[PDB]
This record gives C-alpha cells, sequence and structure tokens, in this order.
C-alpha cells in the first residue's frame, strides 16, 4: 500500500548524487551556467504560481470588455497583466457556464500552462489522473470533493498539441461588489484545472 | 509510439491520491533537473518533440516506478548521448572528456527575458486546412513506431471539428529531424459513447482533443 505509481512514490537513494554528478559534468563541458539555473528556480518557486491566474480571472469577473479580450485572444489577454511565455505561448481560455464545465489533462505527458499556473502538482502529471481523466471524469472529480450535476456537460480537454487551456471558472455568488483582490482570492487552483470550484464566501 | 505514457483509457492506476500543501519542488535535486531543461534547450541540444519521445522510449517499468523529474533525468543522460553532445563514458564517469569546450547559451542577463518570450510552435505558412468548423472527420488508424499526438483512445473515432487554431509545426516529423511540415492544428469534439461504448459512457460527456490536419479524414 505505499505509493507506487501515483508520482508520489519514493525516489531512489542514491538519486541526488546521480543528479550531482550530471549536473557537474554539464558545467564542466560548459554546457550550463550554474547562475541562469539559479534565476529559472527562483522563477518557478517565487514568481510564477497560481496567483497569476487567480488575477486573469477576477480581473474577467468584473471587467467584461476585458473577458471578450481573453475570450478572442488569450495569449493576448494574459499577457494584459504581465502573463507570458514559456508553456503559454498560446493560450485557449475555457469559460465554464450554467451548461458546460470545463477540465483538461494532458494524457500523453504533463502539458499544462506554466505562466499562469506554475509548474504542475505532481498528481497532475501521473497516471491515475491522466488515465482517468479522459474516460470518467465524474469518477475523478468526486476523488476530489466535486459533483457535477447529471444534467451539466463535462467537456474534458486532453492537451495534445501546443495550445495551453486554462479555465475560467464561474464567480460564486455572495460576492457583489468584491474587489479583485477578494475576488482573486477565492480562485484557486484547482479551480482553473477545473478540478474544483472556486471558495465560496 | 504505443508506449505506456499514451494512458488515455487505461485501467488499474487507481485513486488520484493527491499531496495537501504540495511545494512546488519536493526534493532539491527536482531543481536541478528542472533548471536544466531550458538551458539545454537555449543551447539547441534538441527540440522539445525530441524531448518528449526520448522520454517515451525509456522503459516502461521504469517510466511508471520514475517520479516525474526522473523522466527528465533520463533524457539529459540519454538524449545528449544520442544526440552526439556528450559520450556514454562521460554520463557514467561524470567526468567531462577534455575541458571546457562550450559556452551557455542561457545567462543570467537573458533568463528573464526568453522565460517571458518562449517559443511558439505556431508558423505562418503550411498544409492548407481541409477542414472547416462543424465538420465530421474521423482519426485515422495509425500505428507509427515513432513519436505521434494522435492518443491510441482516439484513433478510428469519428468527432466533430469545433476550432481551427491555424498552422503549427508537427511532431511526428520534427521529432525524427524530417523537418517541421507544418501544418492546421484542429481541436475536435468526441461523445464519450463514440469513445468509450454504450456501457461506459456519460450522455453528456465530450472529450476534445487537438490533432493535427492529417491525422484526420473526412468522416
Ligand atoms: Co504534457
Amino acid at each position: 500500500h505505499d505509493h507506487h505509481h501515483d508520482g508520489y512514490q519514493a525516489p531512489p537513494e542514491d538519486i541526488a548524487l546521480r543528479v550531482k554528478a550530471l549536473e557537474s559534468l554539464l558545467i564542466e563541458k560548459g554546457l550550463v551556467d550554474p547562475a541562469a539555473m539559479d534565476l529559472v528556480v527562483q522563477t518557478y518557486e517565487h514568481k510564477v504560481g497560481p496567483r497569476n491566474g487567480a488575477k486573469v480571472v477576477a480581473k474577467a469577473w468584473v471587467d467584461p470588455a476585458y473577458k471578450a479580450r481573453l475570450l478572442a485572444d488569450g495569449t493576448a489577454g494574459i499577457a494584459e497583466l504581465g502573463f507570458s511565455g514559456v508553456q503559454g505561448e498560446d493560450m485557449v481560455i475555457l469559460e465554464n457556464t450554467p451548461a458546460v464545465h470545463n477540465v483538461f489533462v494532458c494524457t500523453l505527458c504533463s502539458c499544462y500552462p506554466w505562466p499562469t499556473l506554475g509548474l504542475p502538482p505532481a498528481w497532475y502529471k501521473a497516471a491515475p489522473y491522466r488515465s482517468r481523466m479522459v474516460s470518467d471524469p465524474r469518477g475523478v472529480l468526486a476523488e476530489f470533493g466535486l459533483v457535477i450535476p447529471a444534467n451539466k456537460e463535462i467537456r474534458v480537454w486532453d492537451t495534445t498539441a501546443e495550445l495551453r487551456y486554462m479555465v475560467l471558472p464561474e464567480r460564486p455568488a455572495g460576492t457583489e461588489a468584491y474587489s479583485e483582490e477578494q475576488l482573486a482570492e477565492l480562485v484557486t487552483r484547482d479551480s482553473m484545472i477545473g478540478t474544483g470550484l472556486p471558495t465560496q464566501p | 509510439m504505443n508506449g505506456i505514457h499514451d494512458t488515455g483509457g487505461a485501467h488499474g492506476y487507481g485513486p488520484v491520491y493527491r499531496e495537501p500543501n504540495e511545494p512546488v519542488f519536493r526534493y532539491d535535486w527536482e531543481k536541478t533537473v528542472m533548471s536544466l531543461l531550458p538551458a539545454l534547450l537555449a543551447n539547441g541540444n534538441f527540440n522539445l518533440d525530441e524531448f518528449r519521445h526520448s522520454i517515451e522510449r525509456m522503459g516502461p517499468a521504469h517510466y511508471l516506478e520514475g517520479t516525474y523529474y526522473e523522466h527528465w533525468l533520463h533524457v539529459f543522460e540519454n538524449l545528449l548521448v544520442e544526440k552526439g553532445v556528450l559520450t556514454a563514458t562521460e554520463v557514467a564517469t561524470g567526468k567531462a572528456a577534455s575541458g571546457k569546450t562550450a559556452t551557455p547559451v542561457l545567462t543570467p542577463a537573458i533568463v528573464d527575458g526568453l522565460l517571458s518570450t518562449g517559443a511558439s510552435a505556431a508558423r505562418e505558412e503550411g498544409a492548407r486546412a481541409r477542414f472547416a468548423v462543424g465538420d465530421k472527420v474521423r482519426v485515422l488508424n495509425k500505428n507509427p513506431v515513432g513519436h505521434t499526438r494522435m492518443p491510441r483512445y482516439t484513433r478510428g473515432k469519428v468527432g466533430t471539428v469545433v476550432i481551427d487554431h491555424g498552422v503549427f509545426v508537427t511532431p511526428d516529423t520534427a521529432a525524427h529531424g524530417k523537418g517541421e511540415h507544418p501544418q492546421h492544428v484542429y481541436t475536435v469534439s468526441f461523445t464519450s459513447v463514440e469513445l468509450w461504448g454504450q456501457d461506459a459512457s456519460s450522455p453528456k460527456d465530450t472529450i476534445r482533443v487537438d490533432l493535427w490536419d492529417d491525422y484526420l479524414e473526412p468522416a
């Protein structure tokens, strides 16, 4: 009953040494610059994450003109807030509605919109989620505590190409006149993948 | 490639376990492995299609047992040898053959600009679109041993073009030194019943997949 293939299994005992050995090699040959690599790590550890997508969502909730721009051109839309780049070059925003619930997956690997959500969590990239999301989305969402009404369509989007998807979740009731910042606080990572809903006040 | 990575529709992988408050990096070695990718892509040591297909070719058990960044580590240790950037000896020993014989392309001064810009796979010109939104199309039954982005679960199945995204590089050729052969990519919508049959389906649900023009034929 250990973790085996869910993404959270224990790595090999010697993995850190293996990693160091390769790193020393690549630095010795002059293939990589350690100082630049630290900047990449800092970028994904501290600067890029789901707080970015949350701002995008909050703005769309309060500004119908922005929402329309965002739905017409996802890349240009997220760029209005200064988000862009690697693994988000061609963005498509998926609007949830009373009729449609959107959720995305990469069945073939791990593709995910880094500029607005940061690096994916381990579960998103592992076999259980990837295998089952396209065949039994309701069963998977239920494991997250999310039960979609039987009469609501679920659209699962498989990220098999170089388009990247982000879900624009539905604004919760009870949030009249909330500032963008207060709205943003309700917007979870899960709500932008489609595996959850925004926090209800 | 009909390998273990093509997971859609598979049974037996179990519950979606999720760690509460998961950090971006769970181990320090993951930081190193992750940051290597942009560094090596910047050098032009391999492209992303080649990177994906290197992972696809790792052993099936190795793929299942290894945590995510172990997949990446596999590519660095193997694809760099196949490309002739490193030797198998260098990799095994961890010792370079002959000093700093290269200069890093990814330097501190360009990290931010490079990460903020990325590299779109969109291209200006390519094969003309054969399909329009609303068209019924069938995914061709193909079974290449090399790299492809038509999942096994879609092959032979009938769906509806719902978006034409424009022209993109074709991974099937770009991963194998055969050029970009740019063509249109469409989002295709399949019903649950069409993919999984009457018993395993729900009447409301649909699955959208992004497929290249020549993966398809008129239904
Ligand atoms: Co992927």
